[PDB]
């Protein structure tokens, strides 16, 4: 038969009170139009696994996750190339200008502001590593987590 | 019962006091279909004259049912029927536990059972297929206090083994009659080969009654049924979690 | 790809099993004919068998505050919805430090990573 996808979407996507686009990786994304928010896609691919959906088989054992994303990482590639396809709809969302004033009518990229903003996320992920309890030594561990979402991490 | 199944007759008063003799013989070792049974027979040493009349050397299905009825005051029995799913799971498990070692651990179990019930066993007879030298030494080391004897001609040599063989053969027949057109059940039979091929599921394969562990059962699955691959045929965080960034959708 | 919330709100419940083996070709399978009547409730979860191999199962629920969906294909409609899935392991139930168990801890961690 046809191809099936096992997803784990956020609870608020059920009520009406969404589109999937292939945007360039900063290092597939889901975006809302009615609610205005950007989400990333993550697939769980383990060697030797297959699903048994009701009365049908699905090889691979792929588990997709609809997890939120801060647009500051996605929109960063647009001003990273200067140093000093579906990308158009990605930026044009309410409350973007106030969000822009952390990294970058006129808009200019800054390194000093980006360095302070990235240093706050490391201290923000260190608490998640303390809440979810991931196996201080957390400094390099929390730094390595943001490195999978930005290419400037090599310089940081 | 779960995997295997043990059916037993109550221990007769004579067995617990007078010195007894045990016999071990199997039925259903070679078929791809159905379960495997193991039966033991025990009688006091002076009552060997009575069993001398109900001993073979072959016997027909009607005659074996008749012989089983006579054995059923001094003669005691115990069965051990291993399901075809249990046989499939024993051999196909992550650690290979061959039919030879599966059959022989079922033999030592029933002998222990008789010793656990209180039967005054002094000597044990065993029926094998090929070399008994390695089989005798293993059962002699397991039961050091009793004289263990293993022979391939045991069923034709002693009446205790023939009675234990009739009990294993009738139980094997009763079990397949309870399930009931395949033929005999053995891989060599062309009617059996024809039945298996007509009962193959692309995802699942054969039912519980089919011993998958057999080379005959494993070959057919590779042709008709779908290919199934098992466990044996920073970047560090996601590699340890088995997660990766999506690009497929 | 794009799809409404009406299909996500009117999706019938589903039964899911995560096998530790891969079944190469997708399509219909008679689960309720072979796998379902084979399932045995034990002290160490559930026990069934596939291709003559003993499997030990354990019921694994969707992370707190989330819901599981099964999508089929631009528009990709949700054919069904679930709250839990049966996790299976070869000979013994999959341990606490399994790759499947690790990925479920992610949205709880991800809720504080992308925080404002």
């Amino acid at each position: 038969g046809a191809r099936q996808h096992v997803f784990l979407v956020s609870e608020y996507l059920k009520d009406a009170s969404l589109m999937f686009v292939k945007l360039v990786n900063p290092c597939i994304y889901l975006f809302n139009m009615c609610l205005q928010q950007l989400f990333e896609v993550k697939v769980f691919k383990e060697k030797h696994h297959s699903w048994f959906i009701n009365q049908s088989v699905q090889s691979g054992g792929l588990l997709h996750f609809a997890t939120p994303v801060d647009p500051l990482f996605l929109l960063l590639h647009y001003l990273i190339k200067a140093d000093k396809p579906n990308c158009i709809l990605l930026l044009k969302l309410p409350g973007l200008e106030k969000l822009l004033h952390h990294v970058t009518k006129y808009y200019k990229y800054s390194k000093e502001k980006t360095l302070k903003w990235l240093e706050k996320k490391v201290n923000q992920t260190v608490a998640a590593l303390k809440t979810n309890n991931v196996n201080e030594d957390y400094i390099r561990y929390a730094h390595g987590l943001i490195s999978d979402y930005i290419p400037k991490e090599l310089s940081d | 019962n779960t995997g295997r199944c043990r059916l037993s007759s109550p221990v007769p008063a004579v067995c617990r006091k007078e010195p007894c003799v045990l016999g071990v013989a199997e039925a259903g070792r070679g078929p791809v279909l159905g379960p495997m049974v193991y039966a033991i027979c025990y009688c006091p040493l002076p009552r060997l004259a009575d069993l001398e009349a109900l001993k073979v050397a072959t016997l027909l299905e009607s005659e074996r049912e008749r012989l089983f009825a006579k054995m059923e005051d001094f003669v005691g029995w115990a069965l051990d029927v291993l399901s075809p799913n249990l046989i499939s799971t024993s051999m196909l498990g992550r650690v290979k536990y061959n039919l030879n070692s599966l059959s022989h651990d079922t033999a030592t179990g029933l002998i222990q059972y008789a010793l656990d019930q209180g039967v005054n066993v002094t000597q044990v007879f065993v029926d094998t297929v090929g070399m008994p030298e390695t089989y005798q030494a293993r059962l002699q080391q397991s039961f050091p206090g009793i004289e263990v004897t293993v022979k391939a001609k045991a069923a034709a040599l002693y009446p205790v083994v023939s009675a234990a063989s009739i009990c294993a053969k009738v139980a094997r027949d009763q079990a397949v009659k309870k399930w009931q057109d395949y033929g005999s059940g053995y891989p060599n039979d062309p009617k059996t080969k024809a039945w298996l091929k007509e009962h193959v599921e692309p995802v699942f394969g054969f039912p519980q009654f089919v011993r998958f562990s057999w080379r005959t059962a494993q070959t057919i699955l590779e042709k008709e049924a779908e290919d199934v691959i098992w466990e044996d045929s920073s970047h560090r965080y996601f590699l340890e979690r088995g997660l990766e960034s999506a690009t497929s959708l | 790809v794009h799809l409404r919330s009406a299909t996500l709100r009117d999706a019938v419940p589903a039964t899911l099993h995560l096998l530790p083996c891969e079944v190469a070709v997708d399509g219909p399978a008679p689960v309720g004919r072979f796998f379902t009547p084979a399932i045995r409730q034990g002290p160490e979860g559930l026990e069934v068998s596939f291709r003559g191999r003993c499997l030990r199962g354990e019921e694994v629920a969707v992370p707190p505050g989330l819901v599981g969906y099964v999508m089929v294909t631009r528009f990709i409609g949700a054919t069904a919805n679930f709250s839990r899935f049966t996790l299976w392991g070869l000979e013994t139930i999959p341990g606490p430090d399994a790759k499947v168990r690790g990925a479920l801890t992610w949205p709880s961690l991800a809720a504080a990573i992308h925080a404002q």
